[PDB]
């Protein structure tokens, strides 16, 4: 999972 | 009487801005997963009766022009207006491919004195973007008829899954697929708050970004209840 | 399953901070009408079932300690918590009799981790003050609801003999529908009633609730 | 009417  | 009049020729316009790729100089990376979001939303709001238009990899100038051009249209035969922003973000600002622009300036174009043909009609803004840099460790415009559904609380990060799509959008679409035509907007977003809060938990090889949480944030200036059907 | 569980011994504690008189060194004027507001708020929330207490002309140290002590109490038998602020205000802050203090510092004490006995339970904050130009895991920030008298940047109007518009509206709606409407429907009707008074002001609602809220059954 |  990656952050915005 | 206590509900927004939905007896119009059409529901309204639904503008989606799908910013996946950014110029290197901004320091922003590729937003893998956004296409999934864009695709699911595209189908979702079309199913509700919105006339949806998807824009891709927009520039700050382009985003400002689109919304201005939209507020200058004749929305007399429309019941409402919706707009979803999918991009990189920071406190009060949303990213374009070439930089940053204030969310407030993007939504100001639709104030009553600037878009008379949308007065007394609801203006919906769903934002999937970060609003700061804080992590949730976990435990155990000056006008009416506006509503903002942010993917996270101010000052925090907002999560996205490269294969499945962002959490907020995923959740939002599920709830709309099955209950979009029978629940009130605030009932829908409340359920979305719950899904993002329980159903998801982040996993990464980085120990600082492992097992974190997220909670959406709804700001309402609506003056009536909102249902997308009769 | 879609409503907050209200099957508890108490509905919850309800603190009402009534700041009417401010010290001269602040530069702020007297708030005539806030007494009529607080009384109206006292009756409404008591009818809902809250164990409500009212503190007058509080200082910044008092307000902070007041809500710190409250987050340290045992809320295991409480269905929820509520706080109402009636003072002067600027960009993101609330006034005491001796100056200013941050709202986000008053609510922080109730975060999921900072107050375990209120987890998964609603924390309601109703604020009547101005804003403008100044010269098995669950989230910790979840289950909060703020209901401001005005949006970020504009003024909030108050009448000496009738009281503030937001409070008058809030009590009217709660008096009649406080037991049969969900919290967002009540606050939405408040938005409308306040809007329909100049024909400017418009309240703002920030919700991080995870379930529907009703004050009965 | 007065301001807050």
């Amino acid at each position: 999972d990656e952050v915005x | 009487t206590y509900q927004y009049n939905m007896n119009f020729e059409k529901l309204g316009k639904c503008i989606i801005i799908n910013n996946k790729n950014f110029d290197k100089v901004t320091g922003m990376g590729v937003r893998n997963g956004t296409d999934k979001d864009a695709e699911a939303l595209f189908k979702c709001f079309r199913s509700l009766g919105f006339d949806v238009i998807v824009y891709n990899d927009c520039s700050c100038a382009k985003m400002q022009d689109l919304l201005k051009k939209a507020s200058e249209e004749d929305h007399t035969n429309a019941a409402c207006f919706a707009c979803i922003l999918l991009s990189h973000g920071e406190e009060n600002v949303i990213y374009g491919k070439d930089g940053v622009t204030p969310i407030k300036d993007l939504t100001a174009h639709f104030r009553g004195d600037r878009c008379k043909t949308l007065l007394e009609k609801p203006k919906l803004f769903f934002i999937q973007a970060c609003r700061g840099t804080e992590l949730d460790d976990g435990i155990q415009p000056v006008e009416a008829d506006f509503l903002f559904a942010y993917s996270t609380v101010p000052g925090y990060y907002s999560w996205r899954s490269p294969g499945r799509g962002s959490w907020f959008v995923q959740a939002l679409c599920s709830i709309l697929e099955e209950h979009g035509k029978d629940l009130e907007i605030m009932q829908i977003l409340t359920r979305v708050n719950d899904r993002v809060a329980r159903h998801f938990e982040s996993q990464s090889d980085d120990p600082h970004f492992h097992e974190k949480k997220q909670i959406p944030c709804v700001v309402s200036m609506l003056t009536k209840e909102l249902y997308f059907s009769q």
